[PDB]
């Protein structure tokens, strides 16, 4: 949430401009928008339907680039390292804090050698290093380092722009625990009944006692 | 007496001008009343002599009006950062030159007492909260210096917010702060590995609990810039002094900053946190979106 | 004569903040810093576990100090098996009356 | 109608004073209403108090067999079981508290005093009966709240309770009943001797429109609360002292029933160990729920 | 009667109205009995009668180095005057057994502190042969005062530790079949007896 | 209007200030207007108590204070007296603040917020609305913070808004619900039904969150795609413990609360067994 | 009589269920009169058993064996010797007796597959039991050869010294599975209604 | 007769079973295999069981024996429930005889089938203790049937009708765990005779004593000399006169001589042998190696092959390693072994009691308490109302 406002200011005047911008005009727009340390979220600009008639031109690379951090990885960038423009040392950054939120979307326990792997560094402490002055001092993640068992918990982390073919899991997801929900409803309110049922057939049955022997108690006096 | 005085100050300010800053103590000590006290003790302060000069001036001080334009507070600050030199007044000292920072901003005179001092005055005062230790009191006034203010704008702003939010201080940051901390070389003192060095250490170390859980020496090591043994030896002291909280093994030579709750109530702490986030949903959507 | 009253208070006094933050001190490493040989830091350190000074136990192979961890649950542990107890002996004599 | 408990009327209250009805029969009360700000105020502090006794006061007026408790405040006097009459150690204290408080908005005066029994019953003692005797004896209403701070955490409700000291020598030719409460091992012995000297009396809970309004706000803001706590956290001493304590009695139980061979400390007990077990198992139930809600699974 | 240790030595120490035989016995059976609480109370932090301790120094040696861990000095001395304490009356009657009660003090003082007792380094400090101080053991901890297990393959005492957790259920589940059992028996008892009754 | 706040910290109001300010303005109204059109909807001042650690500032509670009608502002003599009995009772809190009934701050509160500021330096300032309003959907009250500007050189301490969050402990969730649903059940019915109504609440915003994704799946609903990375956020969470550490401990607890049934179960037949032996006894007498 | 049954269950390789066709079957044929102790499939019967691991009924089945059939068939006979050392626990006899005299077409496979599951059980029991074994003693138990042995073993992870021919024993893996009860909350409120009377 | 040409028609026509029925029954109350077997079966009801008994009323036997047993066992399987149901004596002694032919016949299994269903039918709560439980009990028993006969034995049983009949339910019960291997309810059935009421001293009594030590002791492994106090006063005073023999057996296995046990066994063959025991005598004579090695679980962590044997006499290292192995087997024990150094560790118990499957075996045993109660409220409330209870204590 406290991430989503400083987005959001900036947002406005990158939609306001981009709207406006001439085909030469978004080539610089887009380079400094996934360089700017405090933008995440850029489908809307992809939204935005001036970048769509730019999909054919000698601009090309500047769309796909969008793409990638739209909704992209570093190992994704390096099979594609080619076609791709060369990017500053700022816009890497940038992609590193990315490679984190992807995987801490499917996951709560990062295992260490997957970060290396993903993250391209050498030991524990480069790799630690990177966690401290990038991640949770940026204010992206919220989590805890740990070293017997090699493991980041991730317990809150911004989620990123859905790339296609998310939507239709998120229904399913809602849907699967609004139904989870709505069963605890009925299952809480059967119990309620159940001990209502057995406390009246009880009472019945016990009034049924003291009545037999009241009977006997004359009958034999 | 204040005749002779006079007239010797007099040769003492020309030599005072002539690179003989000590003649001119010499000569000088052989709000009219603060006006008098404060030439002697600012030329005795200037050349470190301020002895036989402070208690003439506090002999003076309860005699000493206000007038207009007294500057005999600055002075008296001037003097306590004598006294945080050593008695560690910086606490009281602090608070004071932030009374003479852009606290009192006004026409007062020229910009040499409104616009440079002033600045002066909030740069120093924010050194001395960093010099004291511990301070409850001390970080109450760090929440109101970084309380917007110019310290943004500041130089030593890096130094505030790494003091003020628990972070890491890296090894080289520190290393500008004491190089620039030349108020009077006795800030600066190397007795004992200095202060400074004790009261880094002391922060990195505190800083570092929150962000952990557990750490091997050997990498408590890269981190606070210093050998194992040696980290060891401040982290012993610090949990005998109840300061954080942890514990300390060798066999695997860790130290678990344990400084948390069960998991049943770090689980609790989840499940408030996602139903939180569930309103903020609702509420930003319906405020703002219709 | 008093040294031997005088040494010791002295010895305890740092010994006992020495292993205060500590699970698990090496004997060696009490050695060291105390300037102390070995031997003596080993009978020292017996003593003091006899007088019930320190809380942990001594490992005679690897050398170390096994200090008693934290303290989980054990009067709730304790009170069930007299509650055990206790019902054992009430179950077996409302029985055995009948005969 | 909801603003018409407060105006404490100088001219009404003296009516009252003058006529002294209550002298004859000690039975003139029954009915003790009791304020919202009142009740929150004395369970937080007797619930902060940790598991020491804590003391104090509070205000209020009168009205035919009714009396109204508006507000309360606290009093820094340690051991209230302990000794008698203890609230004489802040004497100076309840003057100037009173004194200062009247200029504002404060005019009631001081009812009765209330302290906090942690953990053991919602009683009067013999310590506490005294006190209110010498209290009762120069200012005629007076009143004694026993509020206990762990149950009112552990089941489900406060444990609140008032009481109102019999005169000496008068013998209540009633024997009125009352609910059976659990008592550990150590205190019974003080409530056998002490039991036909404070009738109690009933209790209710009143406020005020503004009042109303903010607490139906201030719950529909709880739900949160409702599922994210377990109030199973710090109970592991307190439910080892129980089931620690069921222990003699049922040893005493034993010893005594091979010496002869309510239900003499047989039913009881089984009361006991039920009101001990449900609270737990309750408290599981909400963990259950909790668990299938939100560790649901994966996909 | 009149053969106990605590009590037996308590009364010889207080006499209520020769000097040799009050300064001997006393703290040797106290430290048959008594604690470590107890001998230091009687012994150490009695200087009214340690001053009749310092006409005996061999005695108050041979206590402090008990109280101080010196097992193979005071042993050595108690058996070098073996032979001259068996030979008045009082330790002639019985000195077998208050020695070898001694030893066993000895021994459970030892394997107190430690977690890995090492037996190699016991056979030469109590002066006996590895299989013998290992029957002495089995002893013992047959006896179940030295909670811990005997490894025979490296010579190494490791101690014993309970979890009382489960322990606890191991106990409770046997509880409840022995009343299960018990219960289901009461009820054919009482038919019995009823169905004879009726004749 | 006031700007958020930028100093970083976080304020935990408790219910015990809520009911106390309300009290105070009751009394103070019902007797003005003759009890047996209460001129102007009169106001009440005082001061609250609390303690801070870190960044967090608590507040606990408050007492009251007689405004000075002659000078303007808040006699001093009242204030140490109030101040010094406080500190006997509560011995680790100190002020933080002072509050009054009202609808909006004034600038005329700065000139009396200038007086607190001799102690504790930057001090707050709760304000509460009385006025009864069946429309509105929260506690009608915001926290002030004093802020020091450079505003056209003048200093102009401006109030700005701050961030609060209604933190209370359980003990006070057991006396507000008592209280706020009086009763006009058994035992079993009253505990799930305090759970039943709760995830009634919970599903009600779910659905409601569901309502306006699938409109965007295919209604018109153009995208906002603001929410959707704050749902995604939401939604990678939902298995909150998810780990070993917790399943051990979590079926560590459910058997520990079963063998305390078992053992309870067995005092009662133990009960239930007694006294039909005696039964049998008293009738097949075992003298014959 | 009519044995399509357990004719029915040896066609259908239901091994398992043979043991329990047999009782079942011989009760009623018992009952109507018509003789069985010169037609009852009595060697299926035997090592039926064998397979549910219920020797203990063996026994008692064998010691009601017919004398003359005994002396007929050898089938029975040799039946009843892998059930000695089955009671007498020797785990390498097993594997003589079952190779030994030629089975006939009909407890073909019924034959096979037991001994197959003898093994299978068997390695349960080395896995659980040992830590250093030598692959002399592997071989005897496990029944094949010694180059087989050793094969067998690597390629469920123990690993065998080449040098001392002994092998180390792991335990191999664990599992995770789930639980998924859902009866919870219904056996919860049954045990709160009855303690409170 | 007269009335039983009438009663045929009325058999599949008046039928009324507790009133067309009733009164056909009362009035009998009050053939030649010719008109019986022009009659039904299932309608007939009590009129097949008289056509039956007055057929089977000769001594007739041998080849009489052959065809009424085949006949019976068509009657019995095809029998109606509720006919069975209200059978009195009538329907035992019909049983009785079946048994007889059997025995006679040939082969006791040939009628052992036919004769349990009968139990199942007559049975009418699964609490009543029928007249037939000690009758198939003994068939199976002596017919080699251990396995089928084993499905009547139950645990609900609390209502007792013939006092013998409950001594020989559990006697026989008894012996057919024993040959099983199910010493854990063998232990509970024989614990009820010994614990039954009886003036004085009686044959079962003293026969169910005898197996009960040699099975305590190769289960539990001790021998407690004192009898429990829940038993009959005859049985406390008088109970080692006829025990002697056996008594010092189980001193000897308390204290772990080897080489007594060894040695009495043989020594006093000719009593043990004479009642049948000595079988399973041997059955406890190698329980004491199994409960040596046990007793060092508790005394070591890690030993020796070599040690083994000599600390309880064994023999050689194989010897030591394969009592091992079955001792891991069945359970008793939890150790691993090594060849390297011929070496044995003692392990500790892997059960942890956090786990799901331990919640299925709390919960298990809760609901069996859960039963248990209403077996004692339903005991309180028929005293309750017994008019014998209220007039003692009125
Ligand atoms: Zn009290």
């Amino acid at each position: 949430m406290d991430i989503e406002q400083k987005q959001a200011e900036i947002i406005d005047q990158l939609v306001k401009r981009a709207s406006t911008c001439k085909s030469e005009a978004l080539g610089p727009l887009i380079i400094e928008a996934t360089s700017h340390p405090s933008l995440f979220a850029f489908s809307e600009i992809l939204a935005l339907p001036n970048v769509a008639q730019l999909e054919g031109t000698t601009d090309s690379v500047y769309l796909d680039l969008l793409r990638l951090f739209a909704h992209g990885t570093w190992g994704d960038y390096k099979c594609n390292a080619t076609r791709l423009p060369h990017l500053s040392p700022d816009q890497i950054l940038k992609l590193k804090q990315l490679t984190v939120l992807t995987l801490a979307e499917s996951n709560k326990v990062l295992p260490y050698d997957t970060l290396m792997v993903e993250l391209d560094v050498s030991n524990v402490r480069e790799l630690e290093d990177f966690l401290i002055n990038e991640c949770m001092y940026a204010g992206i993640v919220r989590g805890k380092l740990d070293q017997l068992k090699r493991c980041f918990e991730v317990p809150f982390a911004a989620g990123r722009d859905l790339r296609p073919g998310q939507l239709g899991n998120m229904l399913h997801t809602l849907s699967n625990w609004l139904n989870t929900s709505e069963n605890l409803l009925i299952s809480i309110q059967d119990k309620i009944k159940w001990a209502d049922n057995m406390s009246e057939m009880d009472k019945k049955h016990r009034k049924e006692a003291e009545e037999g022997v009241e009977e006997v108690k004359k009958s034999l006096s | 007496e204040e005749q002779a005085l006079v007239i010797r100050e007099k040769l003492a300010g020309l030599y005072e001008s002539e690179q003989e800053w000590s003649k001119a103590a010499q000569m000088l000590s052989g709000n009219f009343k603060l006006s008098k006290c404060i030439q002697i003790a600012r030329l005795y302060l200037e050349d470190d002599d301020a002895v036989n000069a402070e208690a003439f001036i506090n002999k003076a001080s309860f005699l000493v009006s206000n007038s207009q334009n007294e500057v005999l507070n600055l002075q008296y600050k001037v003097c306590y950062a004598r006294i945080l030199d050593m008695k560690r007044k910086f606490l009281e000292a602090a608070l004071r030159y932030y009374g003479i920072s852009q606290i009192e901003q006004r026409q007062i005179g020229d910009e040499e007492i409104d616009e440079n001092a002033l600045e002066q005055a909030l740069s120093a005062a924010v050194t001395c909260t960093i010099l004291a230790g511990a301070g409850p009191q001390r970080s109450r006034v760090l929440a109101t210096l970084y309380k917007d203010e110019r310290c943004s704008k500041l130089k030593i702003y890096p130094i505030l917010q790494k003091v003020y939010l628990e972070r890491i201080l890296r090894r080289p940051e520190i290393d500008a702060f004491s190089e620039e901390l030349r108020p009077h070389q006795k800030a600066s003192l190397p007795d004992k590995s200095t202060v400074l060095d004790r009261a880094m250490i002391e922060h990195n170390l505190l800083s570092a609990s929150k962000l952990y859980t557990n750490i091997r020496f050997d990498e408590l090591g890269t981190l606070l810039a210093i050998d194992p043994r040696k980290a060891e030896k401040i982290a012993a002291n610090m949990i005998g002094q109840d300061r954080m909280r942890g514990s300390i093994d060798q066999e695997e030579a860790v130290i678990h900053f344990e400084d948390d709750v069960e998991e049943l109530q770090q689980w609790d702490q989840q499940i408030s946190g996602l139903c939180q986030a569930l309103n903020d949903i609702l509420d930003g959507m319906a405020k703002k979106g219709m | 004569n008093y040294m031997e009253d005088l040494l010791k208070k002295v010895r305890t006094q740092v010994l006992l903040k020495l292993i205060k933050p500590y699970t698990k001190i090496g004997i060696p490493f009490i050695s060291k810093e105390l300037n102390v040989p070995e031997t003596d830091v080993t009978e020292l350190l017996v003593s003091l576990i006899l007088d019930s000074r320190i809380d942990g136990h001594i490992d005679e192979m690897n050398r170390y100090l096994l200090r008693g961890d934290s303290g989980n649950g054990r009067k709730l542990h304790k009170a069930v098996d007299k509650w055990n107890s206790q019902l054992k002996s009430l179950s077996s004599n409302i029985t055995s009356r009948v005969c | 109608t909801s603003d018409n408990i407060f105006y404490y009327d100088d001219t009404s209250q003296t009516r009252f004073q003058q006529e002294k009805p209550w002298e004859n029969d000690p039975h003139y009360f029954k009915r003790v209403k009791i304020s919202a700000l009142a009740l929150l105020k004395m369970v937080v502090h007797a619930r902060s108090g940790g598991t020491i006794e804590i003391m104090g006061l509070m205000q209020g007026k009168t009205d035919g067999d009714t009396i109204i408790v508006m507000d309360a405040f606290a009093l820094p006097v340690e051991g209230t079981e302990t000794r008698v009459n203890a609230q004489d150690d802040a004497y100076e204290y309840m003057v100037e508290y009173s004194q200062t408080n009247k200029l504002a908005g404060r005019l009631e005066n001081v009812v009765g005093w209330y302290h906090s029994h942690p953990g053991y019953g919602c009683w009067l003692s013999g310590i506490d009966v005294s006190t209110q005797r010498l209290n009762q004896q120069h200012q005629e209403p007076f009143l004694a709240v026993v509020i206990d701070p762990t149950r009112t955490v552990s089941a489900g409700k406060v444990e609140i309770g008032a009481f109102r000291t019999y005169s000496k020598g008068y013998k209540p030719p009633d024997e009125p009943v009352s609910e059976y409460q659990t008592i550990p091992l150590n205190k019974i012995e003080d409530f056998g001797v002490h039991c036909k000297q404070y009738y109690s009396l009933d209790v209710t809970y009143f406020k005020s429109s503004l009042d109303s309004h903010l607490l139906d706000l201030l719950w529909n803001k709880y739900w949160v609360n409702t599922l994210s706590s377990s109030p199973l956290l710090g109970n592991g001493d307190y439910v080892a002292g129980q089931i620690s304590d069921l222990a003699e009695k049922l040893e005493q139980a034993e010893s005594h029933l091979v010496q002869s061979r309510d239900e003499s400390q047989l039913t009881k007990i089984t009361r006991d160990s039920a009101k001990i077990t449900v609270e737990q198992v309750h408290g599981l139930m909400s963990q259950v729920i909790k668990d299938e809600l939100f560790n649901s699974m994966r996909q | 009667e009149l053969k106990k240790y605590k009590l037996a030595a308590r009364k010889f120490l207080d006499v209520n109205p020769a000097p040799q035989d009050i300064a001997t016995y006393g703290g040797l059976c106290a430290l048959a009995s008594f604690d470590r609480s107890e001998l230091k109370q009687k012994v150490i932090d009695n200087i009214n009668f340690r001053n009749f301790l310092e006409l005996v120094p061999d005695v108050r040696e041979l206590i402090n180095d008990f109280y101080s861990s010196r097992y193979a000095s005071c042993l050595e001395y108690l058996a070098s005057l073996k032979s001259n304490l068996l030979l008045d009356i009082h330790l002639h009657d019985h000195v077998d057994t208050l020695y070898d009660q001694i030893r066993k003090k000895a021994l459970i003082q030892y394997t107190l502190p430690f977690v890995s007792v090492d037996l190699s380094r016991m056979a030469d400090a109590f002066k006996t042969s590895v299989s013998g101080l290992e029957k002495e053991l089995e002893a013992l901890i047959t006896d179940n005062q030295i909670q811990a297990r005997i490894d025979s393959h490296n010579k190494i005492l490791y101690a014993r530790h309970a979890d009382q957790r489960n322990a606890t259920f191991q106990k409770v589940l046997q509880m409840g079949n022995e009343f299960d059992r018990d219960v289901r028996a009461m009820l054919l008892r009482a038919n019995l007896l009823k169905h004879e009754y009726h004749a | 209007m006031a700007p958020s706040s930028s100093s970083g910290l976080t304020f935990k109001l408790h219910p015990l200030v809520m009911l106390n300010i309300s009290d105070h303005f009751t009394r103070v109204k019902t007797q003005l207007n003759p009890p047996a059109m209460l001129l102007q909807n009169p106001r009440v001042y005082g001061c609250v108590i609390g303690l801070q650690r870190g960044r967090t500032v608590e507040i606990f509670n408050s007492f009251e204070l007689i405004f000075d009608p002659a000078l303007d502002t808040l006699d001093r003599s009242f204030l140490e007296k109030k101040q010094e009995l406080y500190k006997k009772v509560f011995p680790d809190f100190y002020v933080l603040g002072w509050y009054s009934t009202g609808s909006d701050a004034t600038e005329s509160d700065m000139h009396i917020h200038k007086a607190l500021m001799d102690i504790n330096e930057s001090p707050v300032y709760v304000l509460l609305n009385p006025a009864i309003n069946h429309a509105q959907k929260d506690l009608p009250v915001t926290i002030y913070e004093s802020e020091f500007h450079v505003i056209d050189g003048i200093p102009q301490s401006i109030f700005v808004h701050t961030s609060y969050t209604i933190e209370t402990v359980e003990a006070e969730r057991i006396s507000v619900d008592h209280v706020a649903h009086l009763k006009p059940a058994t035992q079993l019915a009253a505990h799930l039904t305090g759970i039943h109504s709760a995830i009634k609440m919970l599903n009600s915003r779910i659905r409601v969150l569901y309502q306006h994704i699938v409109a965007m799946q295919k209604g018109d609903k153009p995208c906002e795609n603001s929410v959707l990375r704050q749902v995604s956020s939401l939604l990678r969470s939902l298995p909150a413990a998810e780990s070993e550490k917790f399943n051990e401990n979590f079926l560590m607890e459910y058997n520990d609360k079963l063998l305390m049934s078992y053992l309870a179960m067995i005092t009662n037949c133990t009960s239930n067994m007694n006294e039909v032996v005696d039964k049998f006894n008293t009738a097949y007498d075992k003298h014959s | 009589m009519d044995l399509s049954p357990v004719k029915e269950a040896l066609a259908a390789k239901s091994f398992d269920k043979i043991a329990d066709i047999c009782d079942t079957l011989m009760l009623q044929v018992a009952s109507e009169g018509i003789e069985y102790h010169d037609d009852w499939p009595y060697a299926i019967h035997l090592l039926g058993y064998f397979y549910v691991d219920d020797c203990d009924s063996a026994r008692f089945l064998w010691k009601r064996i017919p004398t003359a059939i005994k002396e007929r068939k050898p089938e029975v006979v040799a039946a009843w010797g892998i059930g000695q050392k089955l009671w007498t626990h020797d785990y390498a006899g097993v594997y003589e007796a079952i190779r030994g005299y030629d089975w006939s077409q009909e407890a073909k496979d019924m034959v096979a597959a037991f001994s197959d599951l003898y093994t299978k059980r068997m390695f349960q029991l080395l896995l659980s039991a040992y830590s250093t074994i030598t692959i002399h003693d592997l071989a005897l138990f496990l029944g094949m050869t010694e180059d087989d042995a050793t094969t067998y073993v690597v390629e469920n992870g123990w690993t065998v010294d080449a040098a001392s021919q002994m092998a180390s024993v792991k335990k191999q893996a664990v599992k995770r599975e789930q639980k998924v009860d859902s009866s919870k909350l219904q056996r919860l409120t049954e045990y709160v209604f009855h303690l409170e009377h | 007769v007269n009335s039983v040409e009438a009663v045929i028609t009325s058999i599949q026509g008046l039928s009324g079973s507790p009133e067309d029925l009733s009164a056909l029954h009362d009035l009998l109350r009050g053939v030649n295999f010719s008109t019986l077997d022009q009659l039904d079966a299932s309608k007939h009801s009590l009129g097949y069981l008289y056509f039956l008994e007055v057929l089977t009323c000769g001594p007739v036997s041998k080849e009489k024996a052959a065809y009424e047993i085949p006949i019976i066992a068509r009657f019995i399987n095809s029998c109606d429930a509720g006919q069975i149901r209200l059978a009195s004596y009538k329907f035992v002694s019909l049983c009785k005889i079946l048994k007889d032919h059997v025995i006679a016949l040939g082969d006791p299994l040939r009628g052992v089938g036919p004769l349990l269903n009968a139990v199942q039918k007559l049975q009418v709560s699964s609490k009543r203790l029928t007249a037939l439980h000690p009758d198939v009990l003994q068939l199976c028993l002596q017919a080699k049937s251990y396995k089928s006969g084993f499905s009547i034995l139950s645990d609900d049983i609390v209502e007792i009708d013939q006092p013998r009949d409950f001594f020989l339910y559990s006697y026989y019960g008894g012996m057919i765990c024993i040959g099983l291997k199910r010493f854990q309810k063998a232990l509970e059935l024989l614990y009820n005779v010994v614990t039954a009421p009886m003036h004085q001293v009686n044959a079962i009594a003293l026969e169910a004593y005898k197996k009960y030590i040699l099975v305590s002791l190769i289960h539990n492994g001790q021998f407690t000399n004192t009898l429990p106090k829940c038993a009959s006063t005859a049985a406390q005073r008088s109970f080692k006169n006829y025990t002697g023999p056996y008594i010092e057996l189980g001193n000897c296995y308390n204290d772990g001589k080897i080489g007594e046990l060894e040695a009495l066994v043989v020594a006093r063959n000719a009593e043990f042998e004479e009642d049948k025991n000595l079988g399973l005598v041997k059955q406890a004579v190698s329980s004491l190696y199994k409960r040596n090695i046990l007793r060092l679980t508790q005394k070591y962590l890690t030993l020796s092959l070599q040690d083994i044997a000599n600390m309880v006499q064994l023999g050689n290292a194989k010897e030591a390693e394969m009592h091992v192995l079955q001792m891991i087997q069945d359970g008793q024990i939890h150790a691993l072994i090594n060849q390297k150094d011929g070496m044995v560790r003692f392990l500790e118990d892997p059960e942890q009691y956090k786990s799901s499957e331990m919640i299925e075996i709390m919960d298990s045993v809760i609901q069996r308490t859960i039963g248990l109660s209403k077996n004692l409220l339903a005991m309180d409330e028929s005293l309750s109302c017994d008019p014998l209870y209220l007039g003692k204590v009125g």
